[PDB]
């Protein structure tokens, strides 16, 4: 039973959320902000990333290289990064370098000048970095797979946006963007590890209290998304592998079906030709895929946003005259979430999900981004116990009845890349999304 | 018209059978219309980006 979550508020609606570790030496704190790139228009898409560059770039009091000198004699780090809904920026430290980290962070966020120059300057860098993320392939694909399945729509944008927006983002729309967005009761100050919760709420009362707060304060994890069956094909016979995600339409965070979909998805689950164990696990898949060398691996995800999902499986494969069976395969795995699963493969993957979700939160950042996700999406951190009792309340007959209104005949969002002259047409694909046996 | 009966006696039901096939084959040949549009329409629909490497 690990140690229980402490909460507070601020006046201006910041919250502090605590989870103290006194075996570990060192303390994750950081903010997390429910704000990401969803929030920007068409016009000034890529700036939550823009500004998380120009964070780093100087403050109105230590400039650029005393930001960097002030960090190094911390002894820690500070990282940072931008999704679609979310944004964090946390520092690892030492226990007692805590109060150093907090102020820098408080700096960087309230206080970080936006100079001319310095936008300037990493207009470029960004611009260099449109051209070197056509290497990260999975990202690419997932990429393009948000782009299709909420096609012209906000969760559709990518979050570095276009080139075009780049060359033409001003300080001043960088300010407004977090003057509008980084607000007190959109904010979570998080501490774990060697952190005292009540040191935590002074150095947020010292640091924080002069944050806006927002003229109309929803609870945190406050959002319509139009799913669109369809697909994206980036051929490319150079490469060797080929990287195709295929989705549909999946679940909120405060859906009541998150727990059903996270068996749904444990029961397909992963592999790897590389790990040992994969050729013995359990799922069906994993066993048609080795035992046929249809790929070098799969894996099944759930992505939740506040009013939508995306729940599929990102396959790579260098088995190029059968891709179509390794598509085929997959999808009548998932066929059978509807037409065939009992009480054997949902007991099977709540065992398995009920240690999963623990056995994630290893260290302290990994615990802090645990309370930081939890605290923005759901507005309160879920104890393990209430949990498990979610999990166990998941029956083979929720996953059937969830596998049939989600799976079953539903249009897909497909995205292929490399060599898969062997993916068939939409139609083909779409078509064993259900079974005639049936 | 007698002589004409000798010669075809299926004559008349031959006509109201013709009128169902008509009937139905019509209806089939619509809805194959349907079919078909439907599912071709991925392939009419679809779009390219071209990027020269
Ligand atoms: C061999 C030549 C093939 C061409 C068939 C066209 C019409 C022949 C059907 C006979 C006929 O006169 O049927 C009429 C209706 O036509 C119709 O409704 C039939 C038109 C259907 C077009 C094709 C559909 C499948 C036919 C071929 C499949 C055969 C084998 C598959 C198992 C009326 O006759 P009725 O209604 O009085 O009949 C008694 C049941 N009430």
């Amino acid at each position: 039973v690990s140690p229980k979550t402490r909460t507070s508020n601020l006046k201006n609606g910041l919250t502090i959320a605590s989870e103290s570790n006194p075996l570990v030496q060192t303390a994750t704190v950081g903010v997390w902000i429910d704000a990401g790139s969803r929030n920007e228009n068409a016009y000034n898409n890529g700036t939550a990333h823009f500004f998380e560059h120009l964070a780093f770039k100087g403050t109105d009091k230590r400039s650029q290289h005393q930001l960097e000198l002030d960090i190094e004699n911390m002894g820690g780090h500070l990282n940072a990064y931008t999704s679609r809904e979310s944004t964090v920026y946390y520092a690892k430290s030492f226990k007692d370098d805590v109060p150093k980290s907090v102020e820098i962070l408080a700096d960087i966020l309230q206080h970080s000048k936006l100079a001319e120059s310095a936008i300037d300057r990493e207009r470029e860098v960004i611009t260099r970095e449109l051209e070197e993320v056509n290497k990260q392939y999975e990202e690419v694909v997932f990429d393009h797979l948000h782009a299709t399945a909420f096609m012209n729509q906000p969760l559709g944008r990518t979050i570095l946006g276009p080139r075009e927006n780049i060359q033409t983002i001003t300080n001043t729309e960088l300010r407004k963007f977090i003057t509008e967005n980084y607000t007190a009761d959109r904010m979570v100050l998080v501490g774990a590890g060697a952190v005292d919760h009540d040191a935590l709420v002074e150095l947020a009362e010292k640091y924080f209290s002069h944050l806006p707060s927002s003229q109309s304060p929803v609870p945190l994890g406050t959002p319509i998304p139009n799913f669109v069956g369809s697909e994206v094909r980036l051929r490319d016979d150079t490469m060797p592998v080929a990287h195709i995600a295929i989705a549909v339409e999946g679940v909120s965070w405060t859906s009541e079906d998150y727990y059903t979909a996270l068996v749904a998805q444990a029961i397909i689950g992963n592999y790897d030709r590389a790990v040992g164990t994969s050729r013995h696990q359990g799922s069906r898949l994993s066993n048609i895929v080795s035992e046929n060398n249809l790929a070098n691996s799969f894996q099944s995800f759930s992505t939740s946003y506040s009013d939508t999902g995306l729940w599929g499986i990102y396959l790579t494969s260098e088995n190029t005259t059968q891709i179509d069976d390794l598509v085929h395969f997959t999808l009548k795995e998932w066929n059978r979430l509807s037409t065939s699963v009992s009480n054997l493969q949902v007991e099977r993957a709540k065992s398995q999900l009920k240690a999963g979700l623990l056995l994630s939160l290893d260290g302290t950042t990994y615990v802090a981004e645990d309370i930081g996700r939890q605290l923005t999406t759901l507005g309160r951190r879920v104890t393990p116990a209430e949990v498990e009792a979610k999990l166990e309340a998941v029956t083979e007959h929720d996953v059937r009845a969830w596998a049939q209104k989600t799976l079953y005949d539903k249009d897909i969002a497909l995205v292929g890349l490399g060599p898969i002259e062997g993916l068939y047409d939409y139609n083909r694909i779409r078509n064993d999304m259900s079974m005639m046996r049936w | 018209a007698f002589l004409t009966w000798a010669a075809e006696p299926e004559h008349d039901e031959r006509k109201k059978l013709g009128l169902k096939a008509i009937i139905v084959i019509s209806a089939m040949l619509g809805l194959s219309v349907y079919i078909k549009k439907f599912k071709w329409s991925p392939i009419k629909n679809r779009k390219f980006i071209y990027n020269p490497p």
